[PDB]
C-alpha cells in the first residue's frame, strides 16, 4: 500500500 | 496562513512575497487524503476522489491533506489548490488509485503535483505515470519517506525514488536532518518537516511532522518560481531548486541541501 508520510 | 510556522521563513519565501510573487495562476494538485474545503482559510478550485470508500475529495478524514494544502498556501498564498484523493482516512491507498490521481492531474493541466506519500515498492505503471507527467511539463514533487536509515541502503520511498520525481527530505528548524527522514542517493533537496503548524479539518490548526510536511514547502516554492518565471520548464524549475540549495552535509542524507526559493527564483 501507499501511505501518507 | 493563520498559524505561524517557521518553515516559510526558513526557505526564504518571504523574500518572494516582498518582491510581489505569491504563486498566482499556478495549479497545484494535492494527492493525498483530500482537502477540507470548508476550512475558512482554504479555497479549493477543483478535484476528484479515487478512494471508493471515501467519495468526497473536499473533505479530509485523516487531516494530512488539509495540513499539506495549508503549507502550499503559506508558501504560495495565491496558488490554486486541487484536492485529489488517493488515500483514505488511515493514510493508506492502492497503487492504482495514486496512478489515477496522477492521470487526473495531467489531464487537468496541473502545473505542480505534490505527493506526500510513499511505499517501499512502486510499479512500472507508477513510474510510467510520473514520467508521463514530467514529459507533459508538470513539476512533480514527493516526500522522500519516513523510513529513517538502513545502513548504506537507500530508504527513499516510491514515487520519490524515481529519477523524474523531486525527492524531498525533512530537516528541523536548525537544518538538521529529522531522524525519520529517508536517505539515499535519490534525495534531491530538503525542506522543513518538523512540527510544522498548518490547517486541520474542522477549522482547526496544529503541528505535524514528516517528509509529508517537507514536500509541500517545495511544491509551494515551485509555485512561487513559476509566478516569477511562468515560461520556465519543469526541468528549469527543478534545476533552479537543486542548483541553488544551501548545502547541509553529505548528499546521501541531505541531497543538495535546504531549498532557497529567493536564490532559485533569481
Ligand atoms: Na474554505
Ligand atoms: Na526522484
Amino acid at each position: 500500500l501507499f501511505r501518507a508520510l | 496562513a493563520k498559524c505561524v510556522s517557521y518553515g516559510v521563513a526558513q526557505i526564504k519565501a518571504p523574500a518572494l512575497h516582498s518582491q510581489g510573487y505569491t504563486g498566482s495562476n499556478v495549479k497545484v494538485a494535492i494527492l493525498g487524503t483530500g482537502i477540507d474545503s470548508s476550512h475558512p482559510d482554504l479555497n479549493v478550485a477543483g478535484g476528484a476522489s479515487f478512494v471508493p470508500s471515501e467519495t468526497n475529495p473536499f473533505q479530509d478524514n485523516s487531516s494530512h491533506g488539509t495540513h499539506i494544502a495549508g503549507t502550499v498556501l503559506a508558501v504560495a498564498p495565491s496558488a490554486s489548490l486541487y484536492a485529489v484523493k488517493v488515500l483514505g482516512a488511515d493514510g493508506s491507498g492502492q497503487a492504482s488509485w495514486v496512478i489515477n490521481g496522477i492521470e487526473w492531474a495531467i489531464a487537468n493541466n496541473m502545473d505542480v503535483i505534490n505527493m506526500s506519500l510513499g511505499s517501499p515498492s512502486g510499479s512500472a505503471a507508477l513510474k510510467a505515470a510520473v514520467d508521463k507527467a514530467v514529459a507533459s511539463g508538470v513539476v512533480v514533487v514527493a516526500a522522500a519517506g519516513n523510513s529513517g536509515t538502513s545502513g548504506s541502503s537507500s530508504t527513499v520511498t516510491y514515487p520519490a525514488k524515481y529519477p523524474s520525481v523531486i525527492a524531498v527530505g525533512a530537516v528541523d528548524s536548525s537544518n538538521q536532518r529529522a531522524p525519520f527522514s529517508s536517505v539515499g542517493p535519490e534525495l534531491d533537496v530538503m525542506a522543513p518537516g518538523v512540527s510544522i503548524c498548518s490547517t486541520l479539518p474542522g477549522g482547526k490548526y496544529g503541528a505535524l511532522s514528516g517528509t509529508s510536511m517537507a514536500s509541500p514547502h517545495v511544491a509551494g516554492a515551485a509555485a512561487l518560481i513559476l509566478s516569477k518565471h511562468p515560461n520556465w520548464t519543469n526541468t528549469q524549475v527543478r534545476s533552479s531548486l537543486e542548483n541553488t540549495a544551501t548545502k547541509l552535509g553529505d548528499s546521501f542524507y541531505y541531497g543538495k541541501g535546504l531549498i532557497n526559493v529567493e536564490a532559485a527564483a533569481q
